């Protein structure tokens, strides 16, 4: 009864199982921060608590005398997937299991 | 004469 | 005379 859809069996267990590795292999969302900068990785365990988050360039000094700010930048950065067209993909597959299948 | 001075970043 | 420093990416 389920011999002519086996290979269709296969096609969901190895998408599933794809959307299970890009859960676990990468992270939700991160906090970026770019530019010449120090940080203290004891300070960042505040990251959790902190309200304000300031950013103080680094002044560059030239031998004529100028001076210039780097730039500095910082913001959150999240994962994300193609949703619909894998959903779209999924619901296929098992529609027509059940299609085949009566 | 000044001189290159490094950032800072901090979360209070 | 200061030289070029490379950059570092680090996750802590």
């Amino acid at each position: 009864d389920y011999e002519k859809v086996i290979t269709l069996i296969d096609l969901y267990d190895n998408a599933e199982s794809d959307t299970a590795n890009y859960m676990s292999d990468l992270n939700d969302a991160m906090l970026l921060i770019k530019g010449n900068l120090n940080l203290d990785p004891v300070e960042v365990r505040k990251q959790k608590e902190a309200n304000v988050l300031f950013l103080e360039p680094t002044v560059y000094v030239d031998a004529e005398g100028r001076e210039t700010e780097g730039s500095v930048d910082g913001g959150y950065i999240y994962k994300q997937y193609d949703v619909q067209g894998t959903e779209a993909y999924k619901d296929r597959l098992n529609s027509d299991i059940h299609m085949f299948t009566n | 004469r000044t001189r290159t001075k490094k950032g800072r970043a901090v979360f209070f």
